[PDB]
């Protein structure tokens, strides 16, 4: 819709604090839309 | 010989004095459009 | 005085007042162009950044102070190991061609 | 102008988004604007307003222009410049 | 529509140093644009045959309006012609532009070209040195062995030039033009596949700018300033760089004793001059155009641009000193000690394109180790 | 609170194209007759006493 | 290459296909034909005529480059009306591009034989340059203004033949040109062909295949111009040519190069001096609106009778037309001609679109 993603794709790391938070904790799960760019959590 | 004479010193002093007025012009024209070439700089970054 | 007229004629040339080494201001042929297209990344890289310095000059009709000029004694052929091999590769197939 | 409210509605959703829109509000505008004076705002623009404040702010004025990457076909300021008017 | 208009001109990459040397490629394009338009508008006034050219002429010059403006825009306008040719034939020597082989060598045909162009537009008047300029010309191929003089009168229509030789020659002269362009579009479709050399000879593909809005600025300042050149001599001395022999009707019993040729050919005149024999005058002259083909073949140095070449500097502008001084000496009667200046002159043009040129550019490669 | 000249030439004429042009059209039309007067003016007085039309009140009467 | 060896072509074009290179042959053979009578031509009116028969007379051969000039200039109008009779026929007017070249080529032909026709001085020369410009005259406030400034003066003289020399000798390579641009429009879409069918599925290789039947078609032109340069080079020509001009009298009988007489005939049937000349202008410009006029489902007239029958009455017309025009103005010939003009627009304007419309409804589309 109005809202673009966190992140337009196209077709980073090198420190601990960057890292943190880059494993998974849950389930994949794929979104795709009309107006914003498609992600894909976890 | 040449009846033409008066008129082509008539004209030619009309054509000096375009002159000078479009040859400045056109130059100023010219330095305008280069000066992004002109005062441009370089620097070179390689990874080291 | 050859090496004396020589350090002259470095000077007389000129190509070092625009930060070129020799080797920059060489024709390019087809021997050339793959001898250049076989150098490393930062011989290539280089090359064209003093090129691109030079031709910016060039167009400002200004040269680099001279305590930027190539010197005469630093100046080194980085290309000679690459164009040489290269013309000896077209030597020996032109040998070949003969029968 | 759809757009723009849905967008607007749409991304305070949550207490974050709104505690930040109240937070950075109050820094830039001295107060917090509530939605139906941002849809009296949106309400009054319309094509006219539209091409008076483009034309305002985007034609014939100077860009500034940044590229990186394979960009020798980025074209010269001089045709930039000109394809502001 | 758009492409070919675009990528072939508004996009299209030139070297971001060419300097002023550059500009009389379109200085040329512009001369035979203002002979064209000139020449069609004279020739809507002009007549052939021999009873009435030169009156023809008059009556353009003295009763259309403006007759006397495009008239003389089209005599002096052929001397701008030259003097750019010239100008882009030494700049390409100098640079080693000619290098483009193809682009170089269709130079080599449009210099011919435009040369005979002038050649045959002189006659048309027919004053004197129309009618003596056909003479001696045409002439030139009589030193064609077995058929020479067959080849002169079927050119002439004739045993000696007369009205069937006006008459086609307001033919050929007319038409000419047309193909010069045709081989000019040529010229340029060659250099096209290279993009264009520059000051340092080296490859500027590092650092292109786009032809407009750059070079068509600089274009049409440079075109300003031909034209000023062009109507200076108009308006202020139209007769400065003509002969006052052709004022007079053409008189096949009379060669005027001081008859000289244009400005332009007094070179090459000046070399066939110093030779006495028929042949060989006739052959230096065509070899004295047709060595620019050989200079490709000729060339030395490890380096395209004579910039970064101090020896071949000084040999590049003894060339220059040297055809000013065949230009000075066509002009000047056959005595002496203008028959020796000039022999010399013409072997010394010779030479330093033949022999200390080439030599100059080993001489440099060594210097620098290579 | 004061433009200048340039300024006001700017979004009065340059500005739109429209106007740009108009502003063309009649500047040649008013610079035409100024120089062509002018510089007729200065030729004349170059060759003041010379030219048919100084001379040609002596004549005159057709 | 490209462009000629390997261009691909409909494997089914026709004989009616062989024009457009026949156009560029008679376009070569009057480039060469009248740049060899140019050197021998001269322009001023004392001479002109002169200079003509001594061509025909003296110079080696003078007589055959000259008759092939003349017979040349009928040939390509034949060949023009018969490749753009091909053109309508089958559709090929919806390469809009390439078909509006074509109009400008057809008009600028026009214009060029027109002052070719000048240029021996001779009594059509003269009042065919005195008609034509005149057409100009019916441009309101200007258009006696621009007939002097063409003529040079108040009447045709010496000023108008020294230009139309000029103008009739560079013309024909502007026209060249222009041909290469009809050509390269042309060559982004390939050929159309009989049926009107895209013919992509079976193309076939210009060389050999077309390249040795234009031969074929070049041997038959030249035969065609062959017979009438050698055994009836005045046929197709007009005998009060052979009279040099005279100002001070129109002859009696005269009447246009057979290749304009449908068009004279047009403008004589209106009694208005601006209404003839209109209807001439668009007796030419109508073919501009061809493609906007189509309505047929179907892009060629091959498998459409009652379109195929309209055309034929359009060719019978323009016959008509032309016999007129070889007529004096006198009854019945005055009526027959105002009918002939009348269904000429007629046909073109509506009977044609009209009759597209009734064949798509039996084809149930
Ligand atoms: C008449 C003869 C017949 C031939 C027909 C005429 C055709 C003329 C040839 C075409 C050249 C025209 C052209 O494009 O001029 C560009 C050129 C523009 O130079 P520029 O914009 O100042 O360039 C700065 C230099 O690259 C950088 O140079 P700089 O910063 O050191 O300053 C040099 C400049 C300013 O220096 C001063 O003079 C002060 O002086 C000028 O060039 C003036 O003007 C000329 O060279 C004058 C042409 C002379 C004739
Ligand atoms: C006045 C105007 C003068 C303008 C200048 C002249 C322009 C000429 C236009 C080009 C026509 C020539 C051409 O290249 O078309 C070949 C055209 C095509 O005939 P074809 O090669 O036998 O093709 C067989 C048919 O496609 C298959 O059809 P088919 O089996 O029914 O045989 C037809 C053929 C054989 O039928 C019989 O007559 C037996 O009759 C002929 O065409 C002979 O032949 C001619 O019209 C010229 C033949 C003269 C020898
Ligand atoms: C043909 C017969 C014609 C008769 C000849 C007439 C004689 C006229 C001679 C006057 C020529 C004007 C010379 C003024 C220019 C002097 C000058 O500036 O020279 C130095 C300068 C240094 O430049 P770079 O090495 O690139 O370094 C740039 C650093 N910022 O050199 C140049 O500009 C070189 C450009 C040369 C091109 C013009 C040559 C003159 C033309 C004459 C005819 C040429 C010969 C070919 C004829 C064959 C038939
Ligand atoms: C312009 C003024 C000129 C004055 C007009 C002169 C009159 C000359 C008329 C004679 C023309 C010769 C006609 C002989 C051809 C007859 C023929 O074969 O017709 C049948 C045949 C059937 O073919 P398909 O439907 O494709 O099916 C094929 C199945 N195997 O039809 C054709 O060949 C159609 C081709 C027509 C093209 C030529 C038309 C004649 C030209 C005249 C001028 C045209 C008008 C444009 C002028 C506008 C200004
Ligand atoms: C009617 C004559 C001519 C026309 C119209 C013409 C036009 C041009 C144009 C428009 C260019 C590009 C701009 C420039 O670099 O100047 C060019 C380049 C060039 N021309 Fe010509 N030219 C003419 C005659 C000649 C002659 C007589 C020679 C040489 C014997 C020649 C040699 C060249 C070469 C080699 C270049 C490349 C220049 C470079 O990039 O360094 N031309 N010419
Ligand atoms: C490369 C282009 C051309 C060159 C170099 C050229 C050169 C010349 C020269 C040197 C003259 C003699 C001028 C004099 O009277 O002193 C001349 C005359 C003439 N030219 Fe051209 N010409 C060119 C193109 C044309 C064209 C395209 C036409 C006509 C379509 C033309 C028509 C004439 C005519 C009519 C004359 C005779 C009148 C006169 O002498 O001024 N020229 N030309
Ligand atoms: C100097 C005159 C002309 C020349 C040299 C010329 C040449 C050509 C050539 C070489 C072809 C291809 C062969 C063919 O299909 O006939 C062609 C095709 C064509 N021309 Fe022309 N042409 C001329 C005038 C015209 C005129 C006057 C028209 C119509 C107003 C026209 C309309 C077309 C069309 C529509 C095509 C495509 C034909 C098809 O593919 O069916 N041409 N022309
Ligand atoms: C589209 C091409 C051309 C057409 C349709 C054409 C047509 C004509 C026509 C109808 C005449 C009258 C012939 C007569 O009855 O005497 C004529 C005369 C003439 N044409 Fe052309 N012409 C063409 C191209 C040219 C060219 C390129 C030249 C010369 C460079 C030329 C030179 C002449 C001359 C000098 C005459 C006068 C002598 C004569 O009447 O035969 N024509 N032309
Ligand atoms: C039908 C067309 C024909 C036959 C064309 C032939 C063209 C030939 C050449 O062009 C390619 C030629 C013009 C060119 O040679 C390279 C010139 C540099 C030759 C220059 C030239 O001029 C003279 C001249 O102008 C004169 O005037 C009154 C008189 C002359 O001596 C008395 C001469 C003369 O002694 C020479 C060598
Ligand atoms: C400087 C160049 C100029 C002014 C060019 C003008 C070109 C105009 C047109 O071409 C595009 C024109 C030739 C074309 O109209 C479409 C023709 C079909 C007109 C045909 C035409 O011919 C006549 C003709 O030949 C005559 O000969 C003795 C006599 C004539 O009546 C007495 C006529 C005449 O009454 C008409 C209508
Ligand atoms: C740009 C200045 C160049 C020198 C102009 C001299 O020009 C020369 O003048 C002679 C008469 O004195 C003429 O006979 C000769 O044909 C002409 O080229
Ligand atoms: C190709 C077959 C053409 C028909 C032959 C008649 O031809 C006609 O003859 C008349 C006088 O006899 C001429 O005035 C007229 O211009 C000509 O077209």
């Amino acid at each position: 819709a109005a809202v673009p993603a966190t992140s337009e794709s196209p077709v980073s790391v090198l420190c601990r604090e960057s890292l943190r938070g880059q494993a998974a904790g849950r389930p994949l799960v794929a979104s795709v839309s009309l107006n914003v760019p498609a992600s894909v959590r976890y | 010989a040449e009846p033409e004479h008066d008129h082509r010193k008539r004209m030619g002093l009309k054509m000096l004095l375009m002159m000078g007025l479009l040859l400045p012009l056109v130059y100023a024209m010219k330095r305008h459009k280069w000066s992004v070439l002109k005062s441009r700089k370089l620097a070179y970054r390689p990874p080291k | 005085w050859l090496e004396g007229i020589r350090k002259w004629y470095y000077n007389a040339a000129g190509f070092n007042k625009l930060g070129l080494m020799r080797d920059d201001t060489i024709h390019e042929n087809d021997d050339v162009k793959e001898a250049i297209r076989r150098l490393p990344e930062n011989l290539y890289d280089d090359r064209v950044f003093r090129i691109k310095r030079a031709l910016d000059l060039s167009m400002r009709q200004q040269i680099l102070p001279k305590e930027q000029w190539t010197k005469y004694e630093e100046d080194k052929s980085y290309l000679e190991p690459y164009l040489k091999e290269v013309i000896r590769e077209r030597k020996e197939r032109e040998e070949w061609a003969k029968k | 102008k759809n757009l723009l409210r849905n967008a607007l509605v749409s991304h305070l959703d949550g207490t974050t988004p709104v505690c930040e829109d109240i937070g950075r509000s109050l820094l830039t505008y001295g107060r917090r604007i509530p939605l139906a004076e941002w849809e009296s705002r949106i309400a009054e623009v319309d094509a006219r307003v539209v091409r008076e404040v483009c034309s305002k702010y985007f034609y014939d004025q100077c860009p500034a222009v940044a590229g990186f990457g394979p960009i020798e076909q980025l074209p010269d300021y001089n045709r930039i410049r000109s394809g502001m008017f | 529509l758009m492409k070919i208009v675009n990528n072939a001109f508004i996009d299209l990459p030139a070297p971001s140093n060419i300097s002023s040397w550059w500009n009389f490629g379109s200085l040329l394009g512009i001369c035979l644009i203002l002979q064209i338009l000139t020449g069609l508008f004279l020739a809507m006034h002009y007549t052939s045959d021999t009873t009435t050219a030169f009156s023809s002429v008059t009556h353009i010059c003295r009763d259309v309006n403006y007759g006397w403006i495009i008239r003389y825009m089209h005599a002096n306008g052929a001397s701008m012609f030259f003097i750019c040719l010239y100008m882009h034939v030494g700049r390409g020597l100098y640079y080693g532009s000619y290098t483009f082989l193809e682009t170089w060598n269709i130079g080599v045909i449009l210099l011919l070209t435009v040369m005979a162009t002038a050649f045959m537009g002189y006659v048309l008047p027919w004053g004197q040195m129309s009618f003596w300029g056909a003479t001696v010309i045409t002439n030139l191929l009589s030193a064609i062995p077995y058929i020479g003089t067959n080849l002169v009168e079927w050119i002439w229509g004739g045993f000696s030039v007369d009205k069937a030789t006006l008459t086609r020659f307001f033919a050929f002269h007319f038409i000419l033009p047309f193909i010069i362009m045709a081989i000019a579009m040529v010229h340029l479709l060659f250099l096209h596949e290279t993009g264009s050399n520059n000051p340092t000879g080296i490859s500027s593909d590092v650092d292109k700018i786009p032809f407009h809005p750059y070079y068509t600025i600089k274009d049409i300042l440079g075109a300003l300033l031909l034209i000023l050149a062009l109507m200076l001599l108009v308006l202020f001395a139209p007769d400065l760089l003509g002969d006052p022999d052709n004022y007079t009707p053409a008189n096949p019993l009379n060669t005027p004793p001081h008859i000289k040729p244009e400005w332009y050919f007094l070179f090459a005149y000046a070399i066939l001059r110093s030779i006495p024999n028929k042949l060989g005058g006739v052959l230096a002259l065509a070899f004295s155009i047709l060595i620019l083909a050989l200079i490709p073949l000729l060339h030395t140095s490890k380096q395209r641009s004579m910039m970064f070449r101090p020896l071949s500097q000084c040999l590049f502008w003894a060339l220059v000193a040297d055809l000013l001084t065949l230009t000075w000496i066509g002009g000047q009667p056959v005595e002496h000690p203008y028959i020796t200046i000039g022999q010399l002159a013409s072997v010394l043009y010779f030479l330093l394109i033949l022999v200390l040129m080439p030599t100059a550019g080993t001489i440099e490669n060594k210097l620098l180790k290579w | 609170v004061a433009p200048t000249l340039t300024a006001r030439l700017y979004s009065l004429l340059f500005r739109r194209t429209s106007t740009f042009a108009l502003t063309i059209v009649v500047g040649a039309l008013f610079f035409e007759r100024a120089f062509d007067q002018g510089a007729d003016a200065i030729y004349e007085h170059i060759n003041e006493g010379k030219l048919w039309k100084h001379i040609k009140h002596k004549y005159e009467n057709k």
